[PDB]
């Protein structure tokens, strides 16, 4: 359903409690197992509540080391986009009454002498409608979430103006007088049609605000300014009770006759593992803002918790190198989704069904003929000679990296080996330590981390051997290499594999491959790179070959 | 059994599984010398008279002259009743102070009810900075255990910590019921858990420290200079202990000898030691 | 075994390939005239006391240039066949650093032994 704060919450069903329950799971993410107290005390702390507005726990699930808190499931929604949806609808007593109960639900959490560190409209959820008759809408609060006293300091300025300066001064000083603050917040928000208070506004910004010591927002009321100065106050004990609060409402009401590119971690649905490395994984995520499952099928590709910051760097260069791109044969870039923190980052491509030509060619013997994998040449072909045009080298090309469009169309992806070159030089020099297709790579790149466009040539001729031979398992280039280098073993593979090379030793003709395909093929692994053909030329020839 | 209700003894039935063969056995609540039996869906009542301290079946012209002697003598043979017909497999038996109608409710018998704890963990937490982890002491069955000193509970009191795993964090359940399990039971032969530790992913039962080690191999170096008393006495303590652990419907799996910690010594004089 | 003249390594596991000989890093080949290899990197370690600075790894590292994990082997047997061994280390005696360098001849056919190395050793303490 969406991902929250370091938590992922799926579709949810309880037996023999009636039976066949629809419920809402929450699982805490693997990445924080060291939060499982605030975890666990927060599962805890909803067992002692009893209120019509709050959520129903049925409890905690057990298995493995993951854990789910089982909770109350209503179809209204939240009151966010839904009140973003009808704004020009909504009506005067329905904001009073809506404010005047979750008042009433803030006074009976004060009442247990409890905290709600949350209390803001992303946490207010409907449950009725009733807007076309005379019946209100029903709300009901959810749960706390995780406690802001484990958030990082970059992480207590987010939440401006929801969270109150005192415990941004210091975390410690957390006390149920804080909830005040978020209360008033969203009063102000409900306000404006749920606005984004304090937009446009930088961080630092916002720290100069709390620190200048002035109003965060006034609203055009006379009686709406009061009540808020009331109680947005800088003085904690001098903060005004719940019930004044509900008093002063129940007042006004009747004496006012008058009425007057990125993406969110919470929209991403998670289908399925579309692809893990060495240090990133790949998920197949919807985007589904509405809720309603008619959202877009998005390729996401996420990093290890374990990963270094020289691989976030690595990363965020493939946002870059992959943003200004723009080709017909390419992977296409829609946003990025930041994590809370700014320590995590989520990159979005494309998710194509057909896959790669690893997986696409298996299941499609019979519907490729030669016209068309020479057609995906020149397709491979244009897309690495439109890379290197922009001077990039992406030292991955594999058929594996070849996503498919169509029957007629493949794309390249896969681009985190990427690398530019400089202005003044006619290489690449590699320092990284990474895992590296060692059998797609030019004698110059196996011997000197030396990397050419011409380098790329090499590739190609890896990826068509490939290609035309369907990508078949038992023709890899892995399994082939390795048995004429003979029994070779991880570190030993790429100097045995660098001997038969120098040996003059390549690939084989791939099954039923043509003289003149073999004859403009084999031009790719000439041992000089300056005698390596061009992608240009090899567009020439192919398109020769289709006349 | 006695004159148990009928509905109580059915309801035993529906426990055990209501598997045809099994068979329970009740004084008549009517006859002085009679007997009434149950048998199992179908529930079949038979009786069986006692005269002059002969059994014998009803309609049977035999007679048998122990009950045992009686009823082992239909183990081997088949009943037809109407159209079905069966053979008995096994009997029932009492179970410890078992609720029925020869019970009687008072006000003050009520106060010793157990508790109701069918699904609730409760336990105490140690905050990380009131604990020092010390050296090492032997690793468990999975876990390994360090010394341990607590702090402002007087203070500066030596503890014995106990640390799951972490190859086996898979079974943090077992560990979780068994570290809460410890919280209800109360009793001078057992150890006293102060709560539990939390920090980073791992935890500690902090529990009671006793200098007087295990008796295992305690017996194994005096074995000459042991006592008849000393043994009577020890098997008698641990008795009452399980008696009052299967008094609170608990159980322990692990009563052995390894499992059992000596307190004081007391060979040298009359006082007996403590385990 | 009792019927071969060396053993061939199948299990994946990091090994020292900067102590090993060269049959060692190309075919999997690990005689008793291998250890021969191993001690003399050894040897290179102890006269120069484990030093760091003088570290094999470290030594090699420079006389094959910038290399890279998996790229690293490589550059060092392209090197070792060229005749590159490791330096004569600190305050070498001549006759140390003559019946050292035997250890790590090409052919292990060619390389000394270990009662041979004792000799010498024995001869050098008189
Ligand atoms: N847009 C996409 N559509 C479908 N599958 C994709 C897409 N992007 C990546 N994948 C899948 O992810 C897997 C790995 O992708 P790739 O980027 O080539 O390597 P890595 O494992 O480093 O991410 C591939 O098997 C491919 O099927
Ligand atoms: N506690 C909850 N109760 C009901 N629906 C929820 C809850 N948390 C999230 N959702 C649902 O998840 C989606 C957005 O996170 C919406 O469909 C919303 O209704
Ligand atoms: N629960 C315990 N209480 C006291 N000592 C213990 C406990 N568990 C282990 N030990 C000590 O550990 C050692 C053997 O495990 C002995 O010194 C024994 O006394």
């Amino acid at each position: 359903l969406g991902r929250g704060t370091r938590t992922h919450i799926y579709s949810g069903t309880l037996l023999d409690y009636e039976k066949k329950i629809k419920v809402i799971l929450k699982v805490l993410d693997p990445s924080h197992r060291d939060i499982s107290l605030a975890f666990f005390e927060a599962a805890s702390m909803m067992r002692q509540v009893s209120h019509k507005h709050i959520v129903y726990l049925y409890g905690v699930c057990f298995r493995d080391v993951e854990n789910i808190m089982v909770e109350e499931f209503v179809e209204g929604g939240p009151l966010d986009l839904f009140m973003h949806r009808k704004s020009d609808a909504l009506t005067t007593p329905w904001k009073f009454k809506v404010a005047k109960q979750l008042a009433s639900a803030l006074s009976y959490l004060e009442d247990k002498d409890l905290v709600h560190g949350n209390v803001c409209t992303k946490n207010l959820l409907l449950a009725r409608e009733g807007i076309d008759s005379d019946i209100g809408p029903f709300i009901k609060l959810s749960d706390p979430g995780i406690p802001v006293s484990v958030l990082t300091r970059q992480e207590c300025i987010e939440r401006i103006p929801w969270i109150a300066p005192e415990c941004v001064e210091d975390s410690k000083n957390l006390s149920v007088a804080a909830d005040k603050w978020s209360f008033g917040t969203t009063l102000w928000e409900i306000c404006y049609n749920g606005e984004i208070p304090l937009k446009d506004k930088t961080l630092i910004e916002k720290e100069r605000f709390y620190e200048s010591r002035c109003r965060p927002v006034t609203p055009s009321c006379k009686e709406l300014a009061d009540l808020m100065t009331r109680c947005m106050n800088y003085d904690p004990n001098q903060r005004p009770f719940f019930r004044a609060i509900m008093r002063d409402i129940n007042k006004l009401e009747e004496q006012n006759p008058d009425i007057v590119t990125h993406f969110e971690k919470r929209f991403l649905k998670r289908i399925r593992d579309l692809g893990e490395g060495h240090f990133g994984k790949v998920e197949l995520c919807r985007y589904d803002p509405e809720g309603d499952n008619t959202g877009e099928q998005v390729a996401v590709k996420s990093l290890k918790p374990e990963s270094g910051g020289n691989h976030i760097a690595d990363l965020k260069k493939e946002i870059e190198i992959l943003r200004n791109l723009y080709h017909e044969n390419i992977v296409k870039y829609k946003g990025i989704c930041m994590e809370d923190g700014g320590n995590g980052i989520k990159l979005i491509m494309e998710f194509l069904p057909s896959g790669s030509l690893k997986e696409y060619l298996p299941k499609n013997k019979n519907k490729i003929n030669l016209k068309q994998q020479l057609k995906y040449a020149i397709q491979i072909c244009k897309g690495m000679d439109y890379l290197g045009s922009r001077q990039y080298v992406h030292r991955d090309l594999a058929a594996r990296n070849v996503l498919v469009e169509s029957e007629h169309q493949v794309k390249i992806g896969d681009f985190g080996l990427t690398k530019a070159i400089e202005t003044d030089k006619e290489y690449y020099t590699v320092k990284d330590d990474r895992d590296s297709p060692v059998f797609w790579y030019a004698p110059e790149c196996l011997i000197q981390c030396k990397f050419y466009i011409a380098s790329d040539v090499w590739s190609f001729g890896v990826t068509l051997h490939e290609l035309l031979t369907y990508c078949d398992s038992d023709f890899s280039p892995m399994a082939l290499f390795l048995k004429m280098i003979g029994p070779t073993h991880g570190q030993m593979t790429v100097t045995r594999l660098v001997n038969t090379l120098k040996e003059g030793k390549r690939l084989p003709c791939p099954p039923n491959c043509p003289d003149e395909v073999y004859q403009l093929m084999r031009k790719c692994w000439e041992f000089q790179p300056s005698n390596r053909t061009t992608f240009q030329n090899l567009i020439e020839g192919f398109e020769a070959l289709l006349k | 059994h006695g004159p148990i209700c009928t509905e109580y003894a059915i309801n035993k039935l529906r426990q055990e599984g209501s598997e045809e063969g099994m068979y329970v056995l009740r004084w008549s609540c009517t006859d002085f010398d009679n007997i009434l039996m149950t048998v199992t869906k179908q529930f079949k009542n038979f009786q069986i008279e006692v005269q002059k301290g002969r059994y014998s079946l009803h309609g049977s012209m035999d007679h048998f002259p122990s009950l045992r002697d009686l009823m082992n003598h239909l183990k081997k043979q088949i009943l037809r009743t109407d159209n079905i017909s069966f053979v008995l497999k096994r009997c029932c038996q009492p179970k410890p102070r078992e609720i029925s109608n020869l019970l009687v409710a008072t006000k003050k018998a009520q106060e010793w009810q157990p508790v109701y704890s069918m699904s609730q963990l409760s336990f105490d937490r140690i905050l990380k900075k009131d604990i020092i982890q010390g050296e090492h002491l032997g690793r468990g069955t999975r876990t390994h255990i360090y010394s341990g000193t607590l702090l402002d509970y007087e203070k500066k009191i030596k503890v014995i910590l106990k640390v799951l795993d972490p190859s086996h964090r898979d079974i943090s359940l077992a560990f979780f019921e068994a570290a809460s399990m410890m919280r209800q039971v109360s009793h001078k032969h057992i150890v006293y858990l102060y709560g539990v530790c939390f920090r980073d992913v791992e935890n500690i039962m902090v529990e009671e420290f006793v200098e007087g080690g295990p008796l295992d191999l305690f017996m194994h170096r005096k074995s000459d200079a042991l006592t008849t008393p000393w043994k009577f006495k020890v098997a008698k303590q641990l008795a009452s202990a399980l008696s009052y652990l299967e008094d609170k419907d608990l159980v322990h799996g692990n009563v052995c000898t390894k499992n059992l910690l000596l307190a004081r010594e007391g060979i040298d004089s009359d006082i007996g030691p403590f385990i």
